């Protein structure tokens, strides 16, 4: 047989959502494992008949249990299902969200939240700059880049964004479409106001005298809307 | 349960919550914020009280057992004013708070238990400080060491090597041997040691040398030429080995003026020296750079406070060491450019704003070896009779600025050189460097220091008294101070560098080595409660000081606190 | 006019120019290898007239009044 590791781990997991079938006839509400593990072992066995595509199994993985068959609890636990199987043409992974509709009161974990609004960057005043992708591809900028340095096919009054990042939620980002205009907004970095890396344009504290070599740097490289006086006096260190 | 007249309670333990207490014969009012004691379970000892076998010394004691104890210490940090008890276990702060027996009392943990190992030292009624950190020492004579350790400092860091003349121009102890020299003298002293090498050079190898050879940081003086070259090669090498630049700038403005400077800074961590420019530094304008986040702003002692003698002496002080002349012009001409009432009338009040961080010595080379805490407070009494009580107070005390002013020579210091992990506040953790102060005499004269954990300096009268009380009373050297006791309690701070190279077996110290470390990554942010950035402007004619946008000036004191009251000379 | 030189005058002296002030002053040539090292990173290597040329060039870039270093300037590989 030459039966891998996976194999193995397959065969096993086959024969759990069996006996999840078994007390399924006999008649028992089931519980968490035995939901999923029914699930998967369904997906696996439409999978080797080789007779439905993945996308019908990932919507068919949906029908296999109704609320009334599991017990108070389940649905809200079970958000996807995962499980690769071998199909004609290979093996594929196909993922059930939310397989179970919830019927009870029950839910674990359940998290009661005050109505209150959380306010963030409190104390930062946020300036609004206006910016357009002139580039043919999108452009997507996260919560605490350096707006100063991002894609140089955008284009957006430079001068105003200089040690300052975007005015919204920490991990969250603006995208631009080709060719779309918006404003965002920008509030001040924190803590030392040291920007090292981002694109190599200021490298050490950040400043106004060091904002005149950045934006320098940056009419150097093409950075669109960089517009630094021409006659630049260098410093000894640049 | 009882009650018990607060009069009564403190004249027993000492202040408590709420209790407001004056520092010497200032005007600053500190008051208890929070208090680690069981009401009727305080610490104390002598005959028939609480500190004996089986009540408050543990007869089965934790195994974290206290070496040292300070029962009912007010403790003044930049953490807090508060009370509580001190645990010293092993040369280090074990903990801060209630302390005592476990078997007879109630909230005493395991690192504050004591047992027949651990020595009570008193604290009722007198002030617990960490021991202050003097970062301009000019290395002139060995002499300075004990008179800055009487006044209540525990680390000194400079650099120099005797009354040789550039070591009285300059904080640099210039080349590998000479580190040697000096490292090997540092073995006498009870101080905590750490010497600054030449920074005034272009050659990369030269610089990278003298921290391997056991140097904390680089000096840039401009009696060896302070210019662009060598401030970016400095800057360049301490950045690759984590240590600090401390810069006195040019004043004859030979190579630039005080924006080429910062622009050879380029934004890199940077240590000024009398950043208001009476000790040197670009005429007429260095004050300037106090309100950079990459600066770190220190002034020396005898520019504050400013008082009604303070120019004339400044002007004939400037007069000798210079070798000038009263009937040359030129000579004329660069004293007045130099002095600056202006520029001196600023500096309290950009102490009191937060805008200088860091309160230090230049000994005797202008400055005062002996009196930087001292001036420190006298600032701090001055500013708050000009301007009154602080807007950033709680309460009807002077918490906030007793705190601002003294993280001046505590903390602030300590991270700006590398060594907050150390010392610099008192701390579980940290060494124990502690000072103890009756609050009559906060500031001037201390009573005890305790170094490393054990006591290094008291007052003390006469050895045949028969009792420690009578006169004559002055600070003697106590057993810390001595024989190889000293060794253990008594640290050396030199780079990771030449830490990881052995620099402790290769010239066979036998003081405690440690390497400073985070030099290169903070900024005038990191000061605590002396934080404050501001666009500074300078009249190059009338040689007013603006602070965004507004004049700021002090006027000069006819009489100062903790002077004539103190001293008999 | 410049390159190279030192002012003429007793060795630990000094002359000062007064905010508008305007002097004449004399200058010898450096001694020695003429090697000159630091001051402004201006030269950092011996002075000769190829040296001049870089100096000359790096003074006007970074602002030093009365620098006159002709247009066109042909870089070296070694700046
Ligand atoms: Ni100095
Ligand atoms: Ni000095």
């Amino acid at each position: 047989m030459k039966l891998t590791p996976k194999e193995l781990d397959k065969l096993m997991l086959h024969y759990a959502g069996e006996l999840a079938r078994k007390r399924k006839e006999k008649g028992i509400k089931l519980n968490y494992v035995e939901a999923v593990a029914l699930i998967s072992a369904h997906i696996m066995e439409e999978a080797r008949a080789g007779k439905k595509t993945a996308a019908e199994l990932m919507q068919e993985g949906r029908t296999l249990l109704k609320p009334d068959d599991v017990m108070d609890g389940v649905a809200s636990m079970i958000h996807e299902v995962g499980i690769e199987a071998m199909f004609p043409d290979g093996t594929k992974l196909v993922t059930v969200h939310t397989p179970i509709e919830a019927n009870g009161k029950l839910v674990p974990g359940e998290l009661f939240l005050k109505n209150e609004d959380i306010t963030i960057n409190e104390g930062k005043k946020a300036v609004s700059v206006k910016v357009k992708n002139v580039g043919d591809r999108p452009v997507q900028i996260g919560s605490h880049f350096h707006f100063f340095e991002v894609n140089r096919c955008l284009d957006f009054d430079r001068e105003k964004t200089f040690g300052k990042r975007l005015d919204i939620a920490s991990g969250t980002a603006v995208r631009f479409e080709p060719g779309e205009e918006k404003s965002v907004e920008l509030i001040d970095i924190g803590g030392n106001r040291r920007i090292f890396g981002f694109n190599a344009l200021v490298d050490r504290q950040a400043d106004n005298e060091s904002k005149k070599i950045a934006l320098h740097r940056a009419k150097e490289r093409g950075f669109h809307g960089t517009k630094s006086d021409d006659n630049y006096v260098k410093t000894i260190k640049e | 349960m009882k009650k018990i007249s607060r009069k009564e309670y403190v004249s027993m333990y000492g202040p408590t919550t709420g209790d407001k207490v004056r520092l010497g014969d200032t005007d600053l009012i500190a008051e208890v914020e929070h208090d680690y004691t069981i009401y009727g379970e305080e610490l104390k000892f002598g005959g028939g009280k609480t500190l004996r076998e089986g009540m408050s010394q543990s007869n089965n004691p934790s195994k974290e057992e206290l070496d040292l104890i300070i029962t009912n210490a007010l403790i003044v940090d930049y953490t807090g004013i508060y009370k509580a008890d001190i645990g010293i276990k092993d040369g280090k702060i074990a903990g801060i708070g209630k302390g005592g027996n476990k078997d007879m009392q109630d909230g005493v943990k395991n690192n504050l238990s004591v047992g027949p190992a651990t020595e009570a030292l008193a604290g009722e009624g007198l002030i617990v400080t960490a021991g202050g950190i003097d970062t301009h020492i000019h290395f002139i004579s060995p002499q300075q060491i004990p008179t800055a350790f009487a006044s209540g400092v525990t680390t000194m860091i400079g650099g120099g090597t005797g009354p040789a003349d550039g070591t009285n121009a300059t904080t640099i102890t210039p080349g590998r041997r000479n580190l040697k020299w000096m490292l090997r003298a540092a073995e006498e002293y009870s101080m905590n040691l750490g010497f600054l090498a030449k920074g005034n050079t272009s050659n990369d190898a030269s610089l990278a040398d003298q921290i391997e050879a056991g140097a904390i940081g680089f000096k840039i003086h401009e009696d060896w030429g302070t210019t662009p070259s060598a401030i970016n090669h400095a800057l360049d090498v301490a950045d690759k080995y984590d240590v600090q630049v401390a810069i006195h700038t040019d004043t004859l403005n030979e190579a630039g003026c005080v924006e080429d400077t910062m622009a050879a800074i380029a934004g890199r961590t940077m240590h000024t020296f009398h950043t208001e420019g009476a000790g040197g530094g670009h005429a007429p304008d260095i004050i300037k750079v106090a309100g950079e986040h990459n600066i770190l702003p220190a002034s020396t002692n005898p520019t504050i406070p400013f008082t009604v003698n303070t120019e004339a002496e400044h002007m004939d002080m400037l007069m000798v060491c210079h070798h000038l002349d009263k009937s040359i012009k030129e000579d004329v001409q660069f004293a007045d450019s130099r002095i600056r009432p202006q520029t001196i009338a600023a500096e309290d009040t950009l102490h009191d704003m937060g805008i200088f961080s860091i309160t230090s010595s230049d000994s005797q080379a202008m400055g005062r070896v002996g009196e930087v805490i001292t001036r420190t407070w006298q600032t701090a009494d001055k500013n708050k009779k000009e301007f009154g009580r602080l807007k950033e107070e709680k309460g009807d005390n002077d918490n906030f600025r007793i705190k601002r002013y003294l993280s001046k020579y505590t903390i602030n210091p300590a991270i700006a050189h590398g060594i907050s992990e150390y010392v610099g506040s008192v701390e579980v953790g940290k060494v124990a460097d502690l000072v103890l102060w009756s609050p009559a005499f906060f500031g001037v004269k201390p009573n005890m220091i305790i170094k490393g954990g054990f006591i290094a300096l008291s007052q003390m009268g006469d050895a045949n008294a028969s009792i420690p009380t009578p006169q004559p009373v002055y600070y003697r050297e106590m057993f810390a101070h001595h024989g190889k006791a000293k060794y253990d309690a008594n640290i050396t701070f030199v780079s990771q560098a030449a830490y990881d190279k052995g620099i402790k077996e290769e010239l066979g110290l036998e003081r405690q080595v440690l390497p400073v470390k985070n030099c290169r990554n903070i900024t005038k942010k990191d000061m605590q409660f002396n934080d404050t950035t501001a666009h500074i402007e300078v009249n190059p004619e009338t040689y007013h000081v603006f602070v965004d946008g507004k004049e700021v000036t002090s006027k000069p004191a006819n009489k100062v606190s903790l002077a004539q009251l103190f001293s008999i000379f």
